[PDB]
RNA sequence: CGAUGUCGGCUCAUCACAUCCUGGGGCUGAAGUAGGUCCCAAGGGUAUGGCUGUUCGCCAUUUAAAGUGGUACGCGAGCUGGGUUUAGAACGUCGUGAGACAGUUCGGUCCCUAUCUGCCGUGGGCGCUGGAGAACUGAGGGGGGCUGCUCCUAGUACGAGAGGACCGGAGUGGACGCAUCACUGGUGUUCGGGUUGUCAUGCCAAUGGCACUGCCCGGUAGCUAAAUGCGGAAGAGAUAAGUGCUGAAAGCAUCUAAGCACGAAACUUGCCCCGAGAUGAGUUCUCCCUGACCCUUUAAGGGUCCUGAAGGAACGUUGAAGACGACGACGUUGAUAGGCCGGGUGUGUAAGCGCAGCGAUGCGUUGAGCUAACCGGUACUAAUGAACCGUGAGGCUUAACCU
RNA sequence: AAUUCCUUGUCGGGUAAGUUCCGACCUGCACGAAUGGCGUAAUGAUGGCCAGGCUGUCUCCACCCGAGACUCAGUGAAAU
RNA sequence: ACACAGGUGGUCAGGUAGAGAAUACCAAGGCGCUUGAGAGAACUCGGGUGAAGGAACUAGGCAAAAUGGUGCCGUAACUUC
RNA sequence: AGGACCGAACCGACUAAUGUUGAAAAAUUAGCGGAUGACUUGUGGCUGGGGGUGAAAGGCCAAUCAAACCGGGAGAUAGCU
């Protein structure tokens, strides 16, 4: 199955109507090493929630 | 008369004297607690909002707070209606117990049907299924043809196809009370009832004969 | 399920022997003889026990003239007015059903005699 | 759960010995006899001098199947074969003058009270 | 279709997960902090915990046991001689989950997992 | 050239 | 004719009614039972097999009935390919022959990842005039609508007798539909056990890998039908054919012209589901927001500073919810998930040791050991205050209250 | 009948029922003797027909283990 | 045409089991096949198990299921023996 | 002894499903026939286009064949589109 007509350039416009993706807005900080992380996951340096997790 | 909002416990059984088991659903109704009135002069329909159980307050909004907070009664899972008829009559704060069902004989058990997701047109619509053997290609819980020819040249609404089933408003007429017991807020009724163990359930007094 | 487990204790029998698949035993029906109620015996091997509390029950097989007669007992119904050992038996397997596929000579079970 | 094309095993002194069930009588459509319902058979078998003879064509009502029969309190009565007793078509009503094996009280049946009155069992 | 069926499939047949999961309690168990896709980590929890329980008496039936799981005697040994008796008034949470991101060459969620005092 | 499409 | 593929089958259907069954009715050469014929009626229902490619037909056996038609002789981007069916081959028949048959016979490639319409599901957006959370009303839409048999009435009415009812009531079935997992069962490659071949962990003992889960015996939770519960209705309204009351036109008669009573599974209701995008965007209850400044073509104007609630959503733990979205639960003032404890369940007496035996193996410790998704508990582990989105009292007109 | 139009010829057998099968008849539309006639043990991935076993072929479908389908990342076509 | 599930002659022949160069498991040796991560819908493909029934399927038992070894015993018509 | 039997290699290609913008311009999987013979295979040679070769299908002669491919006559001719 194939179209007929060649679709127009508006319709890919509204069929990508709906592939914008959302930015996060959910960085917080560690307290305790002032590193952005997002919620709920660990930093770069290893910290999590102030105390200095994992250590690599 | 009214209903009773309540819960699925399960199912199991009542042996009988002579010998019998009768298959009973096992149903919690707490006492349900009237919310609102409605009337005529200000609704234009009779009828009582109840709540039941118990909402942790974290979780009742500010909106839900204050409309509890009104007819004096603690919060509740939910806000369910019974519309009332004509010589019933309660009043906000009321509340109403199993025992509602002291006799009745036969209720009305609505629920939310266990959900199956997409289901196909075999299990959903009790297609039957084209040949497993014989030459068959790539087709066998396929559903067949959707229609004609030309006229039409479409597919007609209703057409039954493959969707959602389950989950999904059931309503299971005339089931024999089997018991009421209040102070252990039961209700036992004969026969399955719609939804899974845990979910909510409406109980109204059968409506027919 | 706590009240579940209420409503169906308060139902159970407090009394059902011992026996396990292997033994036979003697099961005593209530029956309606045409206009008559009346303990009725039924006797064979106990073949396969399904544990589940008030809803516990156990199949008794039989080789009532010439062929096998299944019937599952639910333990706690009214209608099974006693149950009885007459020979305690010895197997190793909860479900015995391959001694369906045995007739006779080849169906017997050691006693098991302790 | 008799059904067409299902064998059974006669349990009387018909003469028959293996009948097979060519319809299930009851009810348009109606796909399984068991209980002790009763089904329209063909005779693939007969002792020499039956009061039937192979290739008989008459009814017979089922009163031993392998799927059973339940009763008021969930139990259930299995049986290792599939039987049923000869009836003549136009009268229902057994062929035979003796039965054999167990039968099942579902059987109290009105016209086939003469079937309880002989049979050994239940 | 899943209603209250437990147990992560993990794009695998049934014994490979086996395998891999006896392959992956042993490096939790040996190095005391791994790191993996997230869904992994949380199954480990389940294969990884009971052998720590396991541990908490020791007795040769129960290191055999750990030894049919596992196949490994160095961690079997572990287990028992430090584990076990690490954990011996601790009921269970032995393990625990730190999310950490996301996989560079598949973009797959990855966490640690580690023995809840590790020091090593 | 065998009949159905394209046999 | 720069391609509109086909008989039958399978699957799925959808209309017509010249109606096969069930419902109502007139006549009958209708005693009853059972028929015949016509009128009304399309709500639902309306067979499996033997043979043949068949449709059909015949035959067997059911059934209340096995309706007749339309839909590209409905339905091949849905399947099939037996019929038809190019190329191979053969018989008969024709032809000197190549060959041919609208004769027969054996064999003989069925492609297409769905853009649009349509359809089934499920979301995102905005709207409904300040914003929000709920519960609703119910316009509209969809589903459903079948029927056997036995018993009573009554062996009565009727009938010479055989036989055998109407009206009404009561049961219990067939087929169909929905729900459910309590029971009976299936499965249960995540539970337990037995066992073959081989390799390994040094060996023994004990285990593990591989051989379809190696092959098997069982089986929890879940899912599930064959399992067990429930349904079709009664009632009401207006009618069809039809039966009539009163009654003229037409001194009589006349169901009709005025007026009045009845009358069917059809219709509108009653039952179940959806349902205010019902833009004609409805109702009810609750909740939240009470700063100023500049500019222009000065108007429902544009911007800035400060503000940022209700709520939404986010993140995490998740679910008998689920393709993804969505929906539901829970986030320490916590049982949401994992673990952990106890129980259950399943399997069916582990290991080790001891005793017996030459040994295989037995017995004791022992209903042992192990035991998933189960039940009852338990903060050990993971669920961090936060962020974002949404604002800052809400147009004009008239009316009614009101100062 | 690989041959028979009429034709599912007729009769018999098998089946509950058999336009096929087998045995028969002869009215051979349109068999026939090296364009070989009729038989024929054995052989056959050869055509037709019956039966035992066997079974998810089917009544009528359920559950389960796996590869896709679905979701996230990377790459990235097609016919029309 | 491709780092293509195709095609390509000869030589070598370990252990256990086995008749075997079949087959299963191994040794030496060589490999996990150049997108992965999750989900655990329909439908498709490829497998396992299945109550009762048992060819009722269908043009046709298509496809499945079934049979399956060794040694003894023992095997009908018919036959060119 | 045997164009002998069963069965791998090897030669083949009866059934089915898959695939059908394939992993593949004919294959994959499960089943299947031959398998001391009119067997099967490596290397090289010979036969050439109205010609070859053919246990005969109009088969095969470089993904083709009721007359190969290449270049030429050549802008064959086309009352057709
Ligand atoms: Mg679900
Ligand atoms: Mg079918
Ligand atoms: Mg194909
Ligand atoms: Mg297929
Ligand atoms: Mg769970
Ligand atoms: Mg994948
Ligand atoms: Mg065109
Ligand atoms: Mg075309
Ligand atoms: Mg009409
Ligand atoms: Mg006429
Ligand atoms: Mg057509
Ligand atoms: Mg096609
Ligand atoms: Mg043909
Ligand atoms: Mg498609
Ligand atoms: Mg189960
Ligand atoms: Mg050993
Ligand atoms: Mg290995
Ligand atoms: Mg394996
Ligand atoms: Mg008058
Ligand atoms: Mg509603
Ligand atoms: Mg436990
Ligand atoms: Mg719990
Ligand atoms: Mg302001
Ligand atoms: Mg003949
Ligand atoms: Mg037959
Ligand atoms: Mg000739
Ligand atoms: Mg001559
Ligand atoms: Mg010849
Ligand atoms: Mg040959
Ligand atoms: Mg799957
Ligand atoms: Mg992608
Ligand atoms: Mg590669
Ligand atoms: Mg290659
Ligand atoms: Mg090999
Ligand atoms: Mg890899
Ligand atoms: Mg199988
Ligand atoms: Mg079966
Ligand atoms: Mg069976
Ligand atoms: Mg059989
Ligand atoms: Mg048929
Ligand atoms: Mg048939
Ligand atoms: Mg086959
Ligand atoms: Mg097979
Ligand atoms: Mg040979
Ligand atoms: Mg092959
Ligand atoms: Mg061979
Ligand atoms: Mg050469
Ligand atoms: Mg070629
Ligand atoms: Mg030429
Ligand atoms: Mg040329
Ligand atoms: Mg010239
Ligand atoms: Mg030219």
């Amino acid at each position: 199955a194939v179209q007929q007509n060649k679709p127009t350039r508006s319709k890919r416009g509204m069929r990508r109507s709906h592939d914008a993706l959302t930015a996060v807005t959910s960085l917080s900080v560690d307290k305790t090493s002032g590193e952005k992380h997002l919620r709920h996951h660990i930093t770069a340096d290893g910290y999590y929630r102030g105390r200095k997790v994992i250590a690599k | 008369m009214i209903g009773l909002v309540g819960k699925k416990v399960g199912m199991t059984r009542i042996f009988t004297e002579d010998g019998v088991s009768i298959p009973v659903t096992v149903i919690e109704v707490e006492a349900n607690r009237v919310t609102q009135v409605k009337d005529l002069a200000n609704d234009g329909y009779r009828a009582i909002q109840v709540t039941t159980g118990a909402k942790k307050a974290n979780r009742v909004t500010k909106p839900e707070a204050g409309h509890f907070a009104k007819a004096g009664v603690e919060a509740g899972r939910g806000l369910w209606e019974f519309r009332l008829a004509e010589g019933e009559e309660f009043t906000v704060g009321q509340s109403i117990s199993v025992e509602l069902f002291a006799d009745v004989k036969k209720v009305d058990v609505t629920g939310t049907s266990k959900g199956k997701g997409f289901a196909g047109t075999v299990k959903r619509w009790n297609f039957r299924t084209q040949d497993a053997t014989h030459g068959n290609s790539l087709s066998h819980r396929v559903p067949g043809s959707i229609g004609q020819n030309q006229t039409p040249g479409k597919v007609f609404k209703g057409k039954k196809m493959a969707g959602q089933m389950g989950n999904e408003r059931v309503t299971v007429q005339s089931l024999d009370v089997v018991r009421v017991d209040a102070e252990r807020n039961l209700l036992l009724v004969k026969g399955a009832v719609p939804g899974a163990t845990g979910s909510d359930l409406i109980v109204k007094p059968a409506v027919k004969a | 399920s706590n009240i579940i487990k209420q409503l169906e204790q308060e139902q159970m029998k407090q009394d059902v022997p011992s026996f396990r698949p292997g033994d036979t035993v003697e099961v005593k029906v209530w029956v309606v003889e045409g206009s008559k109620k009346r303990l009725q015996a039924f006797e064979g091997v106990v073949i396969a026990i399904r544990n589940r509390g008030l809803h516990s029950a156990f199949t008794v097989r039989k080789i009532s003239n010439g062929e096998g007669v299944e019937r599952v007992f639910q333990t706690h119904s009214p209608v099974v007015d006693s149950i009885s050992v007459k020979r305690r038996g010895a197997v190793r397997k909860a479900k015995l059903y391959y001694l369906r596929e045995r007739t006779g000579k080849a169906a017997r079970i050691k006693e098991r005699l302790n | 759960m008799i059904q067409e094309q299902t064998m059974l095993n006669v349990a009387d002194n018909s003469g028959a010995r293996r009948v097979m069930c060519i319809k299930v009588l009851g009810g348009s459509h109606r796909r399984y006899a068991g209980v002790g319902d009763i089904i329209k058979i063909t005779i693939k078998e007969a002792i020499p001098r039956g009061k039937v003879k192979k290739g008989d064509v008459l009814k017979a009502v089922v009163v031993r199947t392998k799927k059973g029969v339940r009763r008021p309190d969930g139990s259930v009565i299995r049986f290792d074969g599939n039987a049923c007793v000869l009836l003549n078509n136009n009268s229902e009503q057994p062929i035979g003058t003796r039965i054999f094996g167990p039968v099942t009280r579902e059987l109290r049946s009105e016209k086939f009270m003469k079937i309880i009155s002989l049979a050994p069992e239940v | 279709m899943r209603h209250r069926k437990s147990g992560r499939q993990l794009n695998r047949n049934s014994s490979h997960r086996q395998a891999m999961f006896r392959n992956m309690a042993g490096s939790l168990v040996r190095h005391e902090i791994i790191k993996t896709t997230l869904p992994k980590a949380k199954e480990l929890r389940r294969v990884v915990e009971p052998l720590i329980t396991l541990a908490k008496t020791d007795s040769v039936a129960n290191r055999r046991l750990a030894f049919a799981r596992t196949r490994d005697n160095e961690i079997v040994a572990k287990l028992f001689n430090e584990l076990g008796p690490r954990f011996a008034s601790r009921a269970g949470g032995y393990t625990r989950i730190l999310k950490c991101g996301f996989r560079a060459g598949d973009n797959a969620p990855m966490a640690y997992i580690e023995l809840v005092d590790r020091s090593e | 050239x065998t009949x159905p499409f394209x046999x």
